[PDB]
RNA sequence: GGUUGCGGCCAUAUCUACCAGAAAGCACCGUUUCCCGUCCGAUCAACUGUAGUUAAGCUGGUAAGAGCCUGACCGAGUAGUGUAGUGGGUGACCAUACGCGAAACUCAGGUGCUGCAAUCU
RNA sequence: GAGAACAGAAAUCUCCAGUAGAACAAAAGGGUAAAAGCCCCCUUGAUUUUGAUUUUCAGUGUGAAUACAAACCAUGAAAGU
RNA sequence: AAGCUCGUAUCAGUUUUAUGAGGUAAAGCGAAUGAUUAGAGGUUCCGGGGUCGAAAUGACCUUGACCUAUUCUCAAACUUUAAAUAUGUAAGAAGUCCUUGUUACUUAAUUGAACGUGGACAUUUGAAUGAAGAGCUUUUAGUGGGCCAUUUUUGGUAAGC
């Protein structure tokens, strides 16, 4: 059947991938302040690489989650730029999707040179009501399987709204 | 050695009886390369204790002999004859403790036959002479005492 | 340099086998153990015939390269290079010591110096399957093979149909009738156990009780 | 050289039982102790305080006395010739009762029985324990039971 | 699941269960341990819990002991026995939580003799206060909050339970950095706000701030309310008067029942299926043959 | 009998694929003024019990299911072992005597029991 | 395992599986999953008094440890530790 | 050696029954870890080679790795199971049961803990066997190079090592 097992967005989490850390740092932070309006995430190196100048613990980007009303926002304003056309792979085999695209500039914000151009890493996790249980403290159990976000089960959803589309084999 | 103790077979041929349960049967069991054994006669434990029966009075090994020693000693079990005796004992009793304790351990003679193998220390079956030759024990006994 | 065979026959000592401990020892002299049509199938050669040992003693990791040489050797030139399975089954994992040589008999704990297998009495140490068109060539290998081994070694007919578990008719049956299926170089067989479902997928050519 | 410590060698003594890791059952705790239990001593690996010794895993004695996590029990060991008593601070998880008493307990409640209920009819009791006795004599038939005669088998291989 | 996930033979064999109120995500053992746990030189004196929990809104409060049989409930109320004295509207928050421990306070107390003596504060500005031993004769009731997994949170209505437990009479050992009005930065008590959370004073507030910047939200949640028309300031009395009603009786009036436990038994066998006998269960297989298998 | 809060034993309770579930209870679920916590009211805190839902959680049933639990003159009185001999054998080793006696395998049967308290056609 | 600009085997973001296959200074072996591991919070019980106990044992000492008593404290809503 | 206090008394290199503890031998490896022979079946946008190719996140061969179900062989420093011999405790008068006092400990509480007062049931009073008895004290000798045999077993090719 089909009554509440709908299909919402978790949330949608972006994410700038900075070779460094500093001035440059700071500058995808502000970004995506701006972009979100909830103040950022800062994530340090895992180990040290030497061969993309990284030391361990370097503070080497950001990121940020949003979820509901301004997260397809977001998702829509991006979506804008990649044309409303994907690829089959970009999505999980357990039902959620993202896509690249450089230039923040490409779906509102200005340019200020003080700030310079970045790009995003645009994830988006789905998921169904009752996501609750399997995060909620008391009883947290898991969600059955006809029930499980998936891959074809998403398409679909996408397919649909937004209607855009999926391109590729 | 401890069981040999308890058995009371401190010495060579020399024999007792004793009462069959597990707890014994047990101890029997633990000591076959050194004793023989088996059931024992109506005729034999007659014999046995008539001509070697002693009975142990504050230590001091009494010979029998005379019907007065025993009653005086397991009188109060019954017991007040040396034939009172021989049936407390053939027949297992209510008190073969008493009676059987009684009697000091008999000393046989070695074998006047001699002891039909040709090396004592294996089993009966063996064709040695320790551990249980059941009825067998008779013809032994009675040719040591 | 190597040590008269007659030093380690007995087995004297607890499992000494390559270890973290251990380590620091050499190379097996004896590392195949499947000569012939090994790829052959079960049906391929009913007859098996074993060289099994009678005595508790070490087998030479030298000795056994040696002798499996000597009897794939002869079955084959004879036979011909594909007419038989021979299996060794046997494998040196036991580590023999030395004392090489100032210093005089303290510390005497060894170094490596060669791999034995133990072998106790009645093991199998060679299986070889053919068709029973083949016997004599091959008991007449591990006859010559048994000459490069110490102790006292005796061959034995198996009842069974060739390496598998099953004597000469219950195979027979099990595959005139249903439940054998083949597979690489051996067999499987029709489990009563567990998903109805795969049981029928997989040996479909049962389920009619017939032939 | 060589070396001795408090828990050397107990490799598989201190260990945990097959699929049986984790936090102790909650019942070994609501368990209660008195100044005169009878007392078995098994170290769970996982409590680390107020374990025995190796020497007493396995050992058997009388709870001395009674504290907040804890029960003291005195152990008969044996030095040199003689016996000593030794005293152990156990925790209550390196500790169960005893049922090597409960045979006995349940002996003498048993005895009392036997005893009033037949004192109150004709003395005759007899209430000793006695081992085991040889059998009486039967008769076997063999109706529906004939005997089916063996011999040995010949020797075959199969291998 | 996916193929290269799934579950090993040697996987399943080799594993061992938690116990059982812990793969349920129920119980936290490692509290549980030290909660139920009597000092060993007190012997069988039983050491007790004020649990409290939350339903998806309808507040629970057993007092209970612990047997190796299994835990041994002297007393037990819930926030739906708050009808009775005078509430049926929000049984989730934090003062029908009040009443509720104040109901579990005066209730057991009662049952178990010190109803009389031991009365705790009637009076209520909620200072910071536990119920104190008297000048000679018994001790308090003395019993502990088994918070269960509830996050300690600084004004989490779960510790509402416990103000109104301790001021009905039970010794149930607090500090008070958990009640509303707890300054972060001062270690020090406004009163004034506890007092008010424990009448509903938010709520009021909150019936008070709707009933003029918005009469649409106001009508769907606290719709129950104008239902009876009950506007906020009189909401105060409404729990005042529960107080009240229900320190003057406590003494539990089960359900009344209608049909017997045997007439539930049977309209319950009703939509209880049943397992199968093996050699139903054979046919079954059996049937399965002839069909899967012979060619159709 | 169900269900819930709290449990004891901690897989006969777990894993995998399906299906079925009244009534109540749980639950998913709505809201953000308040105490509270967050990169994000997802988690946590708070409010309503209203606006909605059996989809999932939860309960049970199905399966020559995996695992597991139990039994057996299934294997096997076998492997191993305590005791004995001026037993065999060049040895390696092995028979015999009085006792104790496994694991694997194989076959069958089984898939939570239940303590307190509250509630329910 | 599957997914996301530059981004590559290796950077960061997400989900699914995950009996511990990790981590807990060190050697190793025990032990640990709402912890004994990882992050955060507040602290000084690594404190004062003097007995008993376990190991090595002569049932001396030393080292190390254990459970109490008498204090003063830390933390937690609390039981507690 | 000297004795001393007692005596049916408590004693035991033994059994029995009841109840623990143990990871050796065996055993296991289509159970974990770690070794090890052999095929068979799958999987790569993906380890490398080759054919067609402008390339392909292209197809086809190819060999490797891994995954699946099988297969021969192992462990002093592996293990699910797990003996035999050995090993802790218990088999009453210092026992069991009723009544109801003491306290400063302890309980919500004369609750509980411990020690008690008053009462109740004798030798089938709580298995076997044995006992030229049992318990206790003081003081001093010699010794503190050892060797051998069966079974377990380490080193060494071995040894009357
Ligand atoms: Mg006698
Ligand atoms: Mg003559
Ligand atoms: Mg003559
Ligand atoms: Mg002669
Ligand atoms: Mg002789
Ligand atoms: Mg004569
Ligand atoms: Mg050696
Ligand atoms: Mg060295
Ligand atoms: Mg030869
Ligand atoms: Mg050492
Ligand atoms: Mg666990
Ligand atoms: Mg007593
Ligand atoms: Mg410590
Ligand atoms: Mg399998
Ligand atoms: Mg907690
Ligand atoms: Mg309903
Ligand atoms: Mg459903
Ligand atoms: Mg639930
Ligand atoms: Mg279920
Ligand atoms: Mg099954
Ligand atoms: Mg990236
Ligand atoms: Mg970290
Ligand atoms: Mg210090
Ligand atoms: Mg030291
Ligand atoms: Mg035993
Ligand atoms: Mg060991
Ligand atoms: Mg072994
Ligand atoms: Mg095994
Ligand atoms: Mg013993
Ligand atoms: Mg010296
Ligand atoms: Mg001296
Ligand atoms: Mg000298």
């Amino acid at each position: 059947q089909n009554p509440m097992r709908d299909l919402k967005i978790e949330k949608l989490v972006l994410n700038i991938s900075v070779g460094e850390s500093g001035d440059r740092l700071t500058r995808a932070s502000k970004v995506l302040e701006q972009l979100s309006g909830q103040t950022p995430v800062q994530s340090k190196a895992r180990y040290t690489v030497r061969t993309f100048g990284i030391r361990r613990n370097e503070k080497i980007a950001v990121h940020v989650t949003v979820r509901g009303p301004k997260a397809e926002e977001i998702l829509e304003r991006g979506l804008k730029v990649k044309e409303y056309q994907l690829r089959d792979r970009n999505f999980s085999a357990t039902g959620n999707f993202g896509f690249g695209i450089d230039e923040h500039i490409d779906l509102g914000i200005k340019y200020d040179p003080s700030i310079g151009i970045f790009g995003m890493d645009f994830y988006v996790v789905m998921n169904r009501p009752g996501a609750r249980v399997t995060r909620r403290k008391r009883c947290k159990g898991t969600v059955g399987n006809s029930h499980k976000t998936t891959k074809e089960d998403t398409v679909s959803w996408f397919k649909q709204k937004y209607d855009a589309d999926v391109l590729d084999k | 050695r401890k069981v040999l103790q308890l058995l009371r077979l401190t010495r060579i041929n020399s024999g007792t009886f004793v009462k069959v349960t597990k707890a014994t049967l047990e101890l029997l069991k633990l000591i076959e390369p050194y004793v023989a054994y088996g059931y024992p006669s109506y005729s034999t434990i007659r014999q046995l204790v008539y001509k070697r029966g002693f009975g142990k009075i504050n230590k001091q090994r009494v010979p029998l002999s005379d019907n007065a020693i025993i009653e005086a000693n397991l009188g109060k079990y019954g017991i007040l004859s040396i034939d009172d005796l021989i049936h407390e004992i053939i027949t297992v009793g209510p008190h073969f403790k008493q009676a059987n304790n009684f009697l000091w351990p008999f000393k046989l003679s070695n074998p006047s036959g001699g002891w039909g193998v040709p090396r004592k220390f294996k089993h009966f079956i063996q064709g040695g002479s320790f551990g249980n030759r059941e009825e067998f024990i008779n013809k032994l006994v009675k040719s040591m005492n | 340099a190597r040590r008269p065979a007659r030093c380690y026959r007995y087995q004297k000592n607890k499992p000494y086998p390559k270890s973290r401990y251990n380590r620091a020892v050499p190379d097996s002299k004896i590392r195949i153990y499947d000569l012939g049509k090994k790829k052959a199938t079960v049906d391929e050669f009913p007859l098996c015939v074993h060289l099994v040992s009678n005595e508790l003693e070490q087998l030479s990791s030298e000795a056994l390269e040696a002798a499996r040489i000597c009897a794939n050797k002869y079955m084959t030139t004879v036979s011909g290079r594909d007419a038989f399975h021979l299996r060794v089954r046997v494998h040196p994992f036991h580590v023999l010591r030395i004392n090489k040589m100032q210093q005089g008999m303290r510390g005497a704990w060894g170094k490596p110096h060669g791999l034995a297998a133990r072998v106790d009495i009645g093991q199998i140490i060679f299986s070889v399957r053919t068709k029973d068109s083949n016997k004599d060539v091959v008991v007449e290998g591990l006859r010559r093979a048994r000459y490069k081994f110490p102790g006292q070694q005796k061959i034995i007919l198996s009842k069974k149909w060739g390496f598998t578990n099953l004597d000469r008719p219950e195979y027979l049956k099990k595959r005139e009738a249903g439940e054998v299926k083949d597979d690489g170089a051996f067999v499987k067989f029709l489990s009563k156990k567990g998903s109805l479902e795969n049981n029928i997928r997989e040996f479909p050519e049962y389920f009619a009780a017939q032939a | 050289g060589k070396s001795h410590g408090y828990r050397s060698r107990t490799r598989y003594m201190f260990q945990r039982d097959f699929r049986k890791h984790g936090a102790v059952h909650l019942s070994t705790y609501l368990k209660v102790y008195k100044v005169g239990d009878i007392v078995d001593i098994k170290a769970n690996g996982s409590i680390q305080k107020g374990m025995p010794h190796k020497f007493y895993q396995g050992k058997t004695g009388v709870v001395y006395n009674v504290t907040k996590s804890s029960v003291g029990v005195i152990i008969n060991k044996m030095v040199g010739n003689r016996y000593l008593e030794k005293r152990l601070n156990l925790r209550v998880e390196h500790i169960k009762h005893s049922k090597c008493r409960q045979e006995f307990l349940e002996r003498v409640k048993a005895n009392a029985a036997k005893r009033a209920e037949a004192k109150a009819q004709g003395v005759a009791v007899q209430l000793k324990r006695q081992p085991a006795q040889p059998r009486e004599s039967r008769i076997v038939s063999t109706e529906g039971n004939v005997p089916q005669t063996l011999a040995p088998v010949p020797y075959e291989t199969f291998i | 699941a996916f193929q290269k996930d799934a579950k090993s033979s040697a996987y399943s064999s080799r594993f061992q269960t938690p116990f059982r109120r812990r793969r349920e995500g129920k119980t936290d053992y490692y509290q549980r341990k030290r909660l139920v746990t009597q000092h060993k030189a007190k012997y069988n004196t039983p050491k007790y819990r004020l649990v409290v929990r939350f339903t998806n809104k309808d507040i629970i409060c057993q007092i209970i002991s612990s047997t190796i049989t299994g835990d041994v409930v002297l007393a037990a109320a819930y926030s739906h026995e708050l009808p009775r004295y005078g509430i049926t509207h929000g049984l989730t928050n934090w003062a029908a939580a009040y009443a509720t421990g104040l109901l579990i306070a005066r209730r057991t107390l009662q049952k178990l003799g010190l109803d009389e003596t031991y009365k705790g504060v009637e009076e209520v500005e909620g200072e910071y206060e536990l119920t104190e031993a008297v000048e000679d004769g018994p001790r308090p009731f003395k019993v502990f909050l088994d918070i269960g997994l509830q996050r300690t949170t600084t004004g989490a209505r779960v510790f509402g339970a416990l103000k109104g437990a301790s001021d009905g009479g039970l010794y149930v050992p607090h500090s008070e950095n958990r009640f509303p009005g707890w300054d972060f930065e001062t270690e020090e008590i406004d009163p004034e706000l506890l007092r008010s959370y424990i009448f509903g004073g938010h709520v009021s507030q909150y019936m008070e701030e709707l009933a003029d910047d918005d009469e649409e939200r106001f009508s769907e949640l606290f719709k129950g309310y104008l239902a009876d028309d009950i506007d906020a300031d009189s909401l105060e009395d409404i729990y005042t008067s529960a107080h009240e009603a229900i320190r003057a009786d406590p003494a539990f009036k089960p359900t009344e029942k209608k049909f017997t436990k045997e007439q539930y038994a049977a309209e319950s066998k009703k939509y209880r299926q049943t397992k199968l006998s093996k050699e139903e269960r054979a046919a079954r297989v059996a049937a399965k043959i002839a069909a899967l298998a012979g060619q159709q």
